[PDB]
């Protein structure tokens, strides 16, 4: 899977 | 004998297009040297799409795979569309300029099936911006503007979530792909090799040593003169894809018109039982 | 950070006249990603050209493969035309069955 996570820079 | 090691890698590219609509976001995934998945935000109702044979069969093992991954990619696209203006604000760049964010992350696995290295790195306009450290615990911002992102990411506990993915799903999904794509990923296709001969004059000829249709991409081509290496005298092109999932490479050498018999080409590649020695 | 693209034109299989093949233009080492690549047959743009999905190398420079089915023959000149923000004029690399 892609990374389900994330946070804008 | 050499212990295997394999890699699952994802590549994100997001760039702004002033005057031509919203930023675009493109993501791709690779197992070793074979692409298997893609996603383009410009597409009409964009969905994650298979790009390798064995991915056409993933839906019967995991019928939710495509829905799960389409949601994540759509979420990643939104995250980087915003991140483009956030970073631009950090540098106080104009809105009329186009700028790019890139991200590469993934995991290397050992022959045992356990993690060797996890990594996550980001660039801005083609230069290092921020990267996860080898401990998977902290970040390394490349310049003053990037420290904005590290502070935000430190205070949000992002590294722990990154590390959880890299040691977790990444390892698990690399192993799943390695088994389902076994015929594609675990092959060692040797190069189809031959020498070609091109007279340029009455006194000089070009000898070109070819390597075609080999996988993985790693290969070594050398020319020898009686047993003496010839790297400075030869032209060695950069390894290139053939469009069918394999690679090509050649090395050429200008040689006196009566001396062809004195040169040999040497090819080493994982698919070869023995290194190959060719002669015109 | 801007990088001019490297270009290779070549065929998937060794060129045998009359046999169907694939004409490849591999552009690599460029930044940023917006690039214009056409495949030419006797100076005229070939219309059904496809390309690989955008990716990049460890040094963050992008690479792309443009390709189309073609049947090589004698006297049929083929070439790849590339333009990019780092090039003041478009760059054209002819196809040489021998490279």
């Amino acid at each position: 899977d892609f990374e389900k996570e994330g946070y804008s820079l | 004998g050499s212990h295997g090691f394999h890699s699952l890698r994802y590549f994100y590219t997001a760039w702004s297009r002033p005057g031509s609509g919203e930023p675009r976001f493109v993501a791709v995934g690779y197992v070793d040297d074979t692409q298997f998945v893609r996603f383009d935000s410009d597409n009409a109702s964009p969905r994650a799409e298979p790009r390798a044979p064995w991915m056409d069969l993933v839906e019967q093992q995991d019928p939710q795979y495509w829905d799960r991954n389409t949601r994540n990619a759509r979420d990643a696209a939104q995250t980087y569309r915003v991140g483009l203006d956030n970073v631009r604000g950090y540098y106080n760049q104009s809105e009329a300029g186009s700028h790019t964010i890139q991200r590469m992350y993934g995991c290397d696995v050992g022959p045992h099936g356990r993690l060797l290295r996890g990594y996550d790195q980001l660039a801005y306009d083609g230069a290092d911006y921020i990267a996860l450290n080898e401990d998977l615990r902290s970040w390394t911002a490349a310049d003053l503007a990037a420290q904005n992102t590290r502070r935000k990411w430190e205070e949000a506990g992002y590294a722990e979530r990154d590390r959880a993915y890299l040691e977790g799903e990444c390892v698990e999904w690399l192993l799943k792909h390695l088994e389902n794509g076994r015929e594609t990923l675990l092959r060692a296709d040797p190069p189809k090799t031959h020498i070609t001969h091109h007279p340029i004059s009455d006194r000089e000829v070009t000898l070109r040593c070819w390597a075609l249709g080999f996988y993985p991409e790693e290969i070594t081509l050398t020319w020898q003169h009686d047993g003496e290496d010839q790297t400075q005298e030869m032209e060695l092109v950069e390894t290139r894809p053939d469009g069918n999932g394999a690679f090509q490479k050649w090395a050429a050498l200008v040689v006196p018109s009566g001396e062809e018999q004195r040169y040999t080409c040497h090819v080493q590649h994982e698919g070869l039982p023995q290194p190959l020695t060719l002669r015109w | 950070i801007q990088r001019t693209p490297k270009i290779q034109v070549y065929s998937r299989h060794p060129a045998e006249n009359g046999k169907s093949n694939f004409l490849n233009c591999y552009v690599s080492g460029f930044h940023p990603s917006d690039i214009e690549v056409d495949l030419l047959k006797n100076g005229e743009r070939i219309e059904k050209v496809e390309h690989s999905d955008l990716s990049f190398s460890k040094d963050w420079s992008f690479y792309l493969l443009y390709y189309t089915e073609f049947t090589p023959t004698e006297k049929d000149e083929y070439a790849c035309r590339v333009n990019h923000v780092t090039l003041s004029q478009p760059k054209i690399v002819k196809w040489d069955r021998d490279m």
